[PDB]
């Protein structure tokens, strides 16, 4: 149920 | 600067349980 | 944490959270005990009884937050790992002797009213501080009962005397360790949980009004049980290795 963490971080 | 919290200690205001904690150290 | 209650906002500025990238998951609590640096349990990252072995670039470091699942926009910052350290002798294969690591960040994070970093004992705080009886405080966002909570949980236990950790279990304790918790017959309860592990178990020093992290939380027989406590890395009986890696790895 985690929101979606700025993908600028994912990389 | 460590262990002092900007929104308690900084500010001399106590959170609200930590009063338990130092009533225990007898 | 179970038992526990909501932190209350900046209440534990140094409280990190260990996040796996994929999939998206909290995997442990930690410490920021620098701008630099994060002090967490060495069984986060690896144990290979689960087949458990996370490297730098399997994480993102999560800190300045309160809500568990809500990206906190503006308010925490998210960072990635440089160097995962994990103390040479740490003892997975028996009782967990050992439970440290330390994670070093790739840039700094810049403090804020929600992130400020915890201090570490010296001799004399750690000798004075840690006694059967006085309490220490456990924050994390694990389970709530052996759901998850929506905000970071908090509770307040006292320490147990050596004795009384030793009889209440048949893992062999060594002098890394300390355990806490209420015993049954004390009324009040609580404890860590799945999730907790790797949070900090902090003190107040009544002499200078600083926290102190005198523990990291290591491992329990379920939660909350009667009769059971929880036990913790002691962080002052480490120090030395900390130091030796910090000064050694900036
Ligand atoms: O999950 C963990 C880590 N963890 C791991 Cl890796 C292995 N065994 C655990 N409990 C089982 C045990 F028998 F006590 C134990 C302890 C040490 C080594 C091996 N085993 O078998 C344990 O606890 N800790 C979270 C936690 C901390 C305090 C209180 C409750 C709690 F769940």
């Amino acid at each position: 149920d985690f929101e979606e963490i700025p993908e600028e971080y994912l990389q | 600067d460590c262990g002092l919290r900007p929104l308690f200690e900084k500010k001399s205001l106590e959170d609200k349980t930590e009063r338990e904690l130092l009533e225990s150290y007898i | 944490i179970v038992e526990g209650s909501d932190a209350e906002i900046g209440m534990s500025p140094w409280q990190v959270m260990l996040f796996r990238k994929s999939p998206q998951e909290l995997l442990c609590g930690a410490s920021l005990i620098s701008d630099r640096w994060v002090l967490t349990a060495a069984h986060c990252l690896l144990y290979p009884p689960w087949d458990k072995n996370f490297t730098e670039n399997d994480l993102l470091v999560r800190i300045g937050k309160h809500s568990r699942t809500r990206y906190e926009r503006n308010i925490e910052k998210i960072s990635m790992l440089e160097k995962i350290y994990i103390h040479p002798r740490y003892n997975w294969r028996e009782n967990l002797d050992r439970d440290i690591a330390l994670m070093k960040l790739k840039k700094p994070v810049a403090f804020s009213d929600y992130i400020h970093p915890v201090c570490l004992p010296d001799r004399e705080t750690a000798a004075s501080l840690l006694q059967a009886g006085y309490k220490g405080r456990v924050t994390g966002w694990g389970n709530l009962k052996e759901g998850q909570p929506s905000v970071l949980q908090v509770v307040n236990l006292p320490i147990v005397e050596r004795p009384v950790c030793k009889d209440s279990t048949r893992i062999r304790i060594t002098d890394n360790m300390f355990c806490a918790g209420y015993k049954p017959d004390e009324g009040k309860r609580g404890d860590a949980c799945e999730g907790d592990s790797g949070g900090p178990f902090v003190m107040k020093s009544p002499f200078n009004n600083r926290w102190y992290q005198m523990g990291i939380v290591s491992w329990g027989e379920g939660c909350d049980r009667d009769g059971k406590y929880g036990f913790y890395t002691h962080v002052f009986r480490l120090k030395k290795w900390i130091q030796k890696v910090i000064d050694q790895f900036g």
